[PDB]
């Protein structure tokens, strides 16, 4: 059984399978991929700074340790110093956890994790290490600085969050949701994207707060060729508050990023790739999200590349306020065969869109011809690797240029790990079906989720000229029967308006679309099941969704009344929608497991899915879209936070069930990624053991040119900001 | 947007 805030010694580890994809690449394509990979992995180190105050020091300390002694050499030292093999394994798993999350907080769940061995024994190991013999000042200073925080589970440190009860480095430690909202109002007022920004609040001698909005860039306060960003670098007064806009965040890291993007440009396959890379270079050099948007436009225009990539401060899941971007970058190789199913989904998409439970007036004006590919990841840098992506996030781009849907096939493969024993909360016969179809349904669900889910729905916008992007005169709100009374104004986005629920609410919507359209006797032909096979996917897909909603309670924090993972909160919401429909469609029952410990059972009534489930879901989905399109945050919050509410009300007793969900939880596995190395002429792919030690090695070998320089850089950047926390 | 699993 698992303990909260530690990675179990026996945590699963899998190695990404990238060899076949890599073998397909031409020499030029390999060099392109090589440099973009380096760009991504460099940039991923910024995520340490975006996670916790101590994370950059812990990375620097681990990096030092394993550069001097690999896992097998360090074993010999550690065991000679009194660690058991089990305690040494705990340290390897911890280090692998830090590497693979780019921080000492889980990317999926936002909870701290600490090494599962005595601090004093680890001290002995670190201070007697070869790293410490070579650089005693550097190693002692690092241990002094981060050793306490490496281990501390004081309540206020256990979860990421704003205010005094959680940790965040998107903001200084004295910031609250109030500060974040005020800053968002400011940012919006200056038409300045939050994505590549942080917010620091410092007080003067009289305790008056001053706000710094700091942009990520290579360049600092010195003048540069650009005008659009530099003209913004100044002080402002906003509702009585002093605001200064600065840049230079992560500068020497982003400098390495841009060096490699420049070199990749030499191997670009076409002018879209060359121009997109030039714009990203401008974005990271100057601190300009407008430049990132221009780059992103070129990227959408680059259709079906052999080497696909994206990079920057992309997703806003981990900002407690919900508008700032965590750095990520990926490089992936097209898989022609696996892409096929999604290409024909594109062949019935424009039609299937009409089947969603809102009027065409709430749907995008022009249906842009969809781009949906299956890729094999070579590099996915940052806090975690998703199974699929739908990007860019810039809604103005999404409506005028379009967007790309990507399914990551060799990541999907890993996620297809499910034993019967690990199939908790299911009755016996339900377990069988699950092992048969979960894999099949995933494409069904993820197909609909990205293309029809994130890809659907119009945002109602009023421009500076009070001229709407819809027909204010004839469009009718199907819930109220009235003409539209609210909309998005200039400079407002989905994230700025819905802030803390934006990510979860939209994931809920996309999931609901997938679940809804999975009922379609036709969609089960595009993926191809057309019978009892088709129906089996259905019962399983819905059984999976309701089981997932129960499992989701792991990611809820009762004391904070707070959900920590957007996708899990969304699945809980869908579960509660289906429970609300009543009529015995779904029940959750407390039980006792064969091990004598509390258990539970999820019961889904297949004979009431279309008669009860589907109209409940249709009504729900309609409501979601109407409030999103109209930017009605009060209504959207009221609706969503309502279903997301967790109580011990009968008959479900979700708070009690949560204790049982925690007792039987399984740790999400760590994924090892390969390296590419430029051995003179040729690029080679380096692969690693599927273990905590292989994961450590994969990072030990990841920066052979300048690893010690990166340790120094992270250490310096952390130290510059230390007063904020 | 990312699809996590
Ligand atoms: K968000
Ligand atoms: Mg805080
Ligand atoms: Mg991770
Ligand atoms: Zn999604």
């Amino acid at each position: 059984a698992d303990t909260q805030y530690i990675l179990p010694n026996d945590i699963g580890v899998s190695s990404l399978d990238s060899r076949e994809a890599f073998r397909l690449l031409s020499p030029t394509e390999r060099l392109y991929a090589y440099h973009l990979s380096r760009a991504a992995w460099y940039g991923g180190l910024a995520v340490l700074l975006q996670t916790s105050p101590e994370a950059p020091y812990i990375y620097a300390l681990l990096s030092r340790l394993f550069r001097a002694q690999d896992p097998d050499q360090l074993r010999q030292h550690a065991l000679a110093e009194g660690l058991t093999e089990e305690e040494y394994q705990a340290f390897l798993v911890y280090a692998a956890g830090v590497y693979s999350n780019m921080g000492n907080y889980k990317s999926f769940g936002d909870t701290k994790f600490v090494p599962n061995l005595p601090k004093e024994k680890l001290e002995r190991v670190i201070l007697g290490s070869e790293a410490a013999q070579q650089h005693p000042e550097e190693v002692r200073g690092l241990w002094q600085t981060c050793g306490e925080l490496m281990f501390s589970l004081e309540p206020r440190l256990r979860h990421l969050g704003l205010g005094k009860e959680g940790i965040t480095t998107y903001f200084s430690g004295n910031c609250t949701m109030e500060d974040a909202k005020l800053a968002q109002d400011f940012l919006d007022s200056q038409n300045l994207s939050a994505y590549n920004t942080r917010l620091f609040k410092e007080v003067d001698g009289c305790g008056k707060p001053y706000y710094e909005v700091r942009l990520a860039s290579v360049l600092g306060s010195e003048p540069s060729l650009d005008s659009e960003v530099t003209s913004k670098l100044k002080s402002y007064e906003f509702r009585g508050s002093p605001f200064q806009v600065t840049r230079g965040d992560y500068a020497p890291i982003l400098q390495k990023v841009v060096e490699q993007l420049e070199k990749a440009k030499a191997y670009a396959a076409n002018s879209h790739q060359g121009q997109m890379l030039a714009q990203y270079i401008e974005s990271f050099t100057q601190g300009s999200i407008e430049a990132h948007k221009r780059g992103s436009r070129f990227w959408i225009q680059d259709k079906g590349p052999i080497v696909e990539s994206y990079i920057g401060f992309i997703e806003s899941y981990r900002d407690p306020f919900g508008s700032r971007g965590e750095f990520e970058g990926f490089v992936a190789v097209v898989n022609k065969a696996m892409s096929a199913k999604f290409e024909r989904l594109v062949a019935s998409a424009e039609q299937l869109l009409k089947e969603l439970p809102w009027p065409p007036t709430f749907e995008k004006d022009k249906f842009l011809t969809p781009d949906f590919t299956s890729l094999d990841v070579l590099t996915f840098a940052g806090s975690g690797i998703p199974a699929g992506i739908n990007i860019p996030n810039y809604d103005d781009l999404r409506q005028t240029e379009g967007f790309k849907n990507v399914s990551l096939g060799n990541v999907l493969a890993v996620a297809y790990a499910t034993q019967r024993e690990k199939l908790t909360f299911l009755e016996e016969d339900d377990k069988d079906l699950y092992i048969l179809w979960k894999g099949p349904s995933f494409d069904v669900q993820v197909g609909l989720h990205a293309l029809l889910g994130h890809g659907s729905g119009k945002l109602f916008v009023q421009d500076e000229k009070g001229a709407f992007n819809f027909d204010q005169e004839t469009v009718i709100n199907p819930e109220t029967g009235e003409q539209i009374q609210s909309w998005y104004r200039c400079g407002e986005t989905w994230d700025s308006k819905f802030s803390t629920i934006a990510s979860s609410y939209e994931e809920c919507r996309a999931e609901s679309v997938g679940l809804y359209l999975s009922l379609h006797p036709q969609v089960l032909e595009i993926f191809g099941f057309e019978g009892a096979d088709a129906e089996d996917v259905i019962y399983v897909n819905w059984l999976n969704m309701v089981r997932a909603g129960l499992l989701a309670l792991e990611f809820y924090t009762p004391e904070a009344f707070n959900w920590r993972q957007a996708h899990m909160q969304a699945r809980f919401v869908i579960l509660r929608v289906l429970l609300e429909a009543g009529e015995g469609l779904v029940t959750i029952t407390p039980t006792t497991g064969s091990d004598g410990r509390p258990d539970a059972r999820v019961r889904l009534d297949r004979s009431k899915i279309r008669s009860v489930g589907k109209p409940a879901l249709e009504r729900f989905l309609r409501r979601l879209q109407v409030l999103k399109s109209t930017g009605d945050v009060a209504g959207g919050r009221a609706l969503y936070e309502g279903y997301a509410t967790v109580t011990d009300a009968p008959p479900e007793s979700f708070l009690t069930l949560r204790d049982t969900v925690l007792l039987r939880k399984e740790s999400r596995k760590l994924i090892v990624q390969p390296n590419t190395r430029l051995e003179g002429s040729d690029v080679q792919l380096l692969e690693y053991e599927a273990s905590a030690a292989g994961l450590i090695r994969s990072f030990s070998e990841r920066f052979p040119e300048d690893g010690p320089e990166l340790e120094e850089i992270l250490t310096q950047l952390a130290t510059a900001d230390a007063r904020f926390w | 947007y990312g699809g996590f699993m």
